[PDB]
């Protein structure tokens, strides 16, 4: 009984710069109940971080939706740390302005 | 013979009280082994001078048929005849005698029971609190329905499960006599099983106790009139009668008090109740008064 | 449409983490959100978007609550070790104009193990954690008459009110926009990159085109946003060279045309 | 003398030299099943004299401040030789025993147990609702011990010397066929226990017969200079055991 | 297809007996209670041992 | 048809009735009746049977063991009290919870003589001597060793025999009495003094164990059934 998740660590609004904008980090398919994700701005962790409700999927397997707001800029870059129980370190997981 | 019918015709009396007189010898009654697992049988002749006294007390209304034998309130069912909700207009009940505690306490003198039974159906109607008190609705009927474990079952007041073809059903008017029935032995073993200590799995896993030996079915309740035009709510009283009963490998009566109906599960209860001391005497300036 | 409850109930929970949540599901997106830290569910304000007073908001936390009690009396008749994840599935789908169908799926540990049998009105498995759980939830003695007019007189009366009461809230309609970029790769490599910002029904097809002939489908890669639109990534690994010759042509509900994008 | 009793069975032989009685059931002798109370269609496996021999358990020691202790014999005996293979081997099975306590001590010691054999003792758990493990109920070796006080542990049998585990009167408890160990006079305790059930045949791991409870009600108590090792043996004999429905190996 | 049998009296001193008795169904079950078995057998449960004492005798040594 | 005349009394639920009803299951085959040891067709074979009586009901010893053991042990005087209590087996706290008192808590009326087996559980060597005496109502309790011989009483050594039997006979004017505590059908006091100390040898320990046992004699009845005082309940067990 174990299932190792998957994370994506996407955007909602073109990387326009000036205008602002959401960073979603979703992770889908495992089932423990308990979950350690963080997001980071350039290492440093970001303070304010609200959250979606926690629900299932139809293969009975959880999945997460962490969102903020920012401003996308061509130097700055985003990470998403999930600590997880199959991982024995936390992955970090690079935003990518395309995907 | 048996116990169904066809002649007792048998008065069993109790014994007597023989005389007796002095006697010094080597023939001593009290001097026993209570190790040995022997109560013994010490007549009160065998001890001190006592005289011929015929006594003619029976032991009659001690015995089992003579004591299980009575209308025990086991279940009480309530349910309207008009509701927004459908799950207040019909009910349902599953079928044990372990939701009153009398006759569970009086079944779980003894280990396992054979008996048939007669159940007694007591309907009383009472108005419910609304704006238009003033009604003219006719006389109520009741319809009571007995459903085996694995039968159809309904799921609302108007369902098409209560034409009832092979399922023994009970139509009841309002005025007339409680509905009364008898019931023959229903169970798959030889006697029903009152305390099973056993699993439900072959791995010793799952639900542990009595829990799986009912297999009784359940009982079902409605309205048999319409949608009426004021809420009237319908209180019934189950009364099981055990007769017929036969008894085997009994047991001390429970001490503590009862938690749940599926389990033998309990508070611990002290044994007995304290006064002040362990000795007695006189009394302190007399305060019977 | 399709009404679905997805209930989650554990055994230890963290400090600040319920032990017990709902989320309700009309179609594609949530509109339920009940704890038991709290006692009653909110909702996202995207439906109605008015205050039904007191006829929708106090029957569904009783009926929580009682679905609470069940559950978190679902843990004390498991002898293991281990934590417990029960999960349960409660929901309806109308039919072709009356008579909706029920769905009722329970879970543990990951893993289907017992369902609730509406013809004898009885939850059914085959595990004997199934036969405990069942036989616990039955010593209530009130539980199963409760959800066996839940799921067939309230789910499909809740179904056929909030069929016409919100609809325009069922009518979500926006076009995505595409952006189609490439990124460099292992050399003799490059690999593409289709998107597809917020758009509102789930169902969405991708393919890669070379110059009018396909070339497969890729990696599909979907996720939800935090007010209910949807995006949606894939990519392939082509060549090094021809890379000023692809055209993904994309086909959408919100799209009367495949429009096709290029770089 | 009544007092030397040697019973043997199969090729196992116990001499006492200090017995009180044996007490044998309801009256009733363990006996096969008869041909009009039988519910299977095939022949019953009655397999040798190696199944009806007294099997030892393992022995209890027996301080000042003991309290109890008590076996499950349809659990008990899922080891011990050929008795347990052909539990395991088979579906039904039907047979009584034969328990035979030995508890030794001089002249100089004083205290008092009661050994009881009780059929259907349903056990009640500790905690209120909570679900009773297989291992707290039986053990097959060294049994589990009544406690004290209100014992409250996790998914454990509620542990009550004034309710023996069952919520009645342990003075009253002794309507079951019973004996009394006491160390002014005797040194063992018989006790011959017929099949009791609602069933001919039942299953031997699902469901528990009958359960031994060894009780002090007076405590031990010695001098400063007297032994202080005292043991208690459970030996044990099925009789008359029969099996019906032969398959693949069961659950352990 | 009736049947006599005698009533519960008093003791010591007394028509006003004899009631009579008709089975009007098909079943076994239908049937009335058997309130006159008074047939005891306290043999099982006092004295339930082999080696049957005498009462009179110490029953040891 | 027939002319009938309905009587006053029609109509109604009795709880004890006799009456016949008709089946609802019609023809069902019962299954055949099995052999089972320990069959029981009178509650009086139950209330024969010796149990221990809890006499120890000092309070702090209740929830425990120690409600059940008599304490003895070696007295400088010759003449004291061990126990005493009154013979109510229903109304006294001593033996109320016993299974002769759980029988007749179930029946308001009792008639017959009750038997008391006290065993000795000391060491092998310990003696001694015992007054088991029983005094019927009328005066007071005794409270002198003479003025309780002046009753039923029995003397009893302790040697190979452990136990003893003392016998209360039926000594009354009616023919049955009340279960419940009244004035009228007083029955009596058990009483146990010292008859003599107890004499130990050197290296073995002096307190020691008394147990005391109940049952009925095979001229004992009950009368009236009535509901148990002790069934307390005050909703449902779902
Ligand atoms: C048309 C018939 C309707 C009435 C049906 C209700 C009574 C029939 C149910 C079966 C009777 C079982 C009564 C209890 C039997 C055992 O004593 C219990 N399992 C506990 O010992
Ligand atoms: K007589
Ligand atoms: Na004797």
């Amino acid at each position: 009984i174990q299932r190792t998740p998957k994370i994506q660590v996407y955007s909602r609004h073109p990387a326009e710069n000036g205008k602002s904008n959401f960073l979603n980090c979703y992770v889908s398919g495992f089932h423990p109940s308990d979950i350690e994700v963080d997001l980071l701005k350039n290492g440093e962790r970001i303070e304010k971080v609200e959250h979606s409700d926690l629900s299932f999927s139809k293969d009975w397997s959880f999945y997460l939706l962490y969102y903020t707001e920012f401003t996308p800029t061509e130097k700055d870059e985003y990470a998403c740390r999930v600590n997880h129980v199959t991982l024995s370190q936390p992955k970090i997981v690079k935003w990518d302005r395309d995907m | 013979n048996d116990v169904q019918n066809a002649i007792d015709r048998a008065v069993v009396r109790v014994a007597d009280t023989m005389p007796s007189g002095p006697s010094n010898s080597e023939s001593i009654p009290a001097l026993t082994a209570a190790e040995t697992g022997h109560t013994s049988q010490v007549v009160p002749s065998d001890t001190i001078q006592t005289r011929h006294v015929r006594n003619f007390h029976v032991r009659s209304e001690s015995s089992v048929e003579n004591f299980l034998s009575r209308s025990a309130c086991v279940y009480i069912v309530e349910y309207k005849t008009r509701d927004d909700t459908p799950d207040k207009m019909y009910d349902s009940w599953v079928i044990n005698t372990r939701q009153v505690a009398q006759l569970r306490r009086k079944l779980e003198f003894f280990t396992y029971v054979r008996f048939d039974v007669e159940v007694t159906f007591v309907i009383t109607s009472v108005q419910d609190d609304s704006t238009r008190q003033n009604t003219d609705t006719p006389a109520l009927t009741h319809q009571i329905m007995y459903v085996p474990p694995g039968g159809p079952i309904p799921q609302a007041v108007d369902d098409y499960n209560w034409q009832t073809s092979t399922n023994p059903s009970v139509f009841w008017t309002e005025g007339n006599a409680p509905p009364r029935m008898s019931i023959p032995f229903m169970s798959v073993g030889n006697a029903y099983s009152n305390f099973y200590d056993g699993w439900s799995h072959f791995s010793q896993t799952g639900v542990y106790g009595f829990n799986t030996l009912n297999n009784m079915g359940k009982l079902y309740f409605r309205h048999v009139n319409d949608k009426t035009i004021s809420p009237i709510t319908s209180k019934v009283r189950i009364y099981f009668k055990p007769k017929h009963v036969k008894a085997w490998v009994p047991r001390p009566p429970r001490l503590c008090e009862y938690t749940h109906k599926d389990n033998v599960d309990f508070e611990p209860k002290g044994v007995t109740t304290s006064r002040t001391q362990l000795t007695i005497s006189n009394s302190t300036h007399v305060e019977n008064y | 449409l399709s009404l679905l409850y997805h209930l989650t109930a554990v055994s230890s929970p963290a400090p600040g983490t319920p032990a017990f949540w709902v989320s309700g599901w009309l179609g594609p997106q949530q509109y339920l959100s009940y704890n038991s830290l709290r006692g009653e569910a909110e909702p996202c304000g995207a439906w109605v978007w008015e205050n039904q007073v007191s006829w929708y908001w106090e029957k569904e936390t009783t009926d929580l609550r009682i679905k609470e009690k069940l559950f978190l009396e679902a843990f004390k008749a498991l002898g293991g070790k281990g934590p417990y994840t029960l999960q349960g599935l409660l929901g309806c789908e109308l039919g072709p104009d009356n008579t909706s169908v029920p769905t009722a799926k329970f879970a543990l540990n990951g893993e289907e193990f017992m369902n609730f049998d509406l013809k004898q009105g009885t939850w059914g498995g085959d595990w004997p954690e199934a036969l405990a759980i069942s036989q616990r939830w039955q010593q209530q003695d009130k539980a199963a008459n409760k959800e066996l007019t839940f799921l067939l007189f309230s789910c499909p009366h809740r179904l056929r009110e909030h069929l016409e009461r919100g609809r325009g809230n069922l009518e979500w309609k926006e076009p995505p926009s595409m952006r189609l970029k490439a990124r460099p790769s292992s050399p003799g490599f490059s690999v593409l990159t289709c998107s597809a910002f917020s758009f509102y029904p789930p169902e969405l097809q991708l393919r890669f085109l070379r110059n009018g002939l396909a070339a497969g489908t890729g990696q599909g890669d979907f996720g939800p946003n935090s007010d209910g639109s949807f995006h949606a990534s894939s990519s392939l690994t082509v060549k090094s060279g021809d890379e000023h010759h692809y055209c993904c042509i994309v086909q959408h509900a919100g799209l009367a045309q495949p429009l096709r994008v290029e770089l | 003398s009544d007092r030397v009793r040697s019973i043997t069975l199969g090729n196992s032989t116990i001499t006492t030299q200090e017995s009180a009685n044996v007490v044998v059931g309801y009256g009733v002798w363990p006996d096969y099943l008869s041909d009009e109370e039988a519910t299977a269609e095939d022949q019953p496996t009655q397999p040798d004299v190696a199944t009806c021999r007294f099997y030892t358990l393992d022995s209890v020691s027996w301080m000042k401040e003991s309290q109890g202790w008590w076996w499950k014999f349809p659990d008990a005996l899922r080891d011990m030789g050929l008795f347990g293979q052909n539990m395991q081997y088979h579906y039904l099975g039907r047979s009584g025993y034969t328990i035979h306590v030995q508890c030794n001590a001089s002249k100089f010691h004083q205290g008092c147990l009661l050994v009881v054999c009780v059929p259907e003792a349903e056990m009640g758990a500790a905690n209120i609702n909570e679900k009773i493990n297989r291992e707290h109920l039986s053990n097959g070796e060294v049994a589990n011990t009544f406690s004290g006080t209100k014992s409250s542990n996790t998914n454990d049998v509620q542990q009550a010397v004034f309710n023996a585990g069952m919520g009645v009167a342990v003075g009253n408890l002794t309507i079951f066929p019973h004996q009394w160990i006491n160390l002014r006079t005797n040194n063992c305790a018989t006790i011959v226990m017929p099949y009791i059930n609602s069933v001919p045949m039942d299953n031997m791991f699902r469901h528990y017969n009958f359960t031994l409870m060894i009780i002090p009600f007076a405590k031990l108590d010695y001098a400063a200079g007297s032994s202080t090792y005292i043991p208690i043996t459970v030996t044990v004999a099925p009789m008359c055991a029969e099996y019906n429905g032969l398959r693949l190996a069961g659950h352990q | 297809g009736a049947q006599v049998s005698t009533q519960k009296t008093g003791a010591h001193e007394t028509s006003i007996i004899h009631y009579t008795n008709i089975n009007y169904y098909k079943d076994a079950a239908s049937n009335s209670a058997n309130r006159q078995d008074f047939t005891q057998d306290p043999g099982k449960f006092t004295e339930p041992v082999k080696d049957i004492m005498v009462k009179s005798l110490p029953a040891l040594n | 048809g027939l002319p009938v005349m309905n009587t006053p009394g029609s109509n109604q639920f009795l709880t004890s009735d006799d009456y016949q009803s008709p089946t609802a299951m019609p023809q069902f085959d019962v299954t055949p009746e099995m052999n089972i040891p320990g069959e029981v067709k009178n509650l009086m074979e139950i209330a024969e049977v010796d149990s221990v009586v809890p006499v120890n009901n000092v309070n702090e010893n209740v929830n425990s063991l120690e409600a059940y053991r008599i304490p003895v042990h070696s007295v400088t005087e010759t003449g004291a009290q061990v126990f005493g209590f009154t013979l109510q087996p229903g109304a006294d706290t001593v033996m109320e919870r016993t299974l002769l008192g759980e029988i007749l808590n179930y029946y308001a009326n009792w008639s017959g003589s009750i038997k008391l087996t006290f065993m000795y559980c000391g060491s092998a060597m310990a003696t001694g001597k015992f007054l088991l005496a029983y005094s019927p109502p009328g005066a007071g309790v005794p409270k002198n060793r003479r003025e309780a011989m002046l009753g039923t009483h029995i003397i009893w050594d302790i040697g190979l025999q452990s136990s003893c039997v003392l016998c209360v006979p039926w000594i009354s004017q009616t023919h049955y009495r009340f279960v419940s505590k009244d004035i009228y059908t007083d029955a009596g006091f058990i009483t146990c003094w010292y008859q003599t100390s107890i004499v130990v040898p050197a290296e073995v320990q002096n307190q020691s164990v008394i147990l005391c046992f109940v049952s009925a004699c095979n001229d004992f009845s009950v009368r009236l059934l009535r509901d148990s005082p002790f069934v307390r309940q005050t909703a449902f067990y779902q």
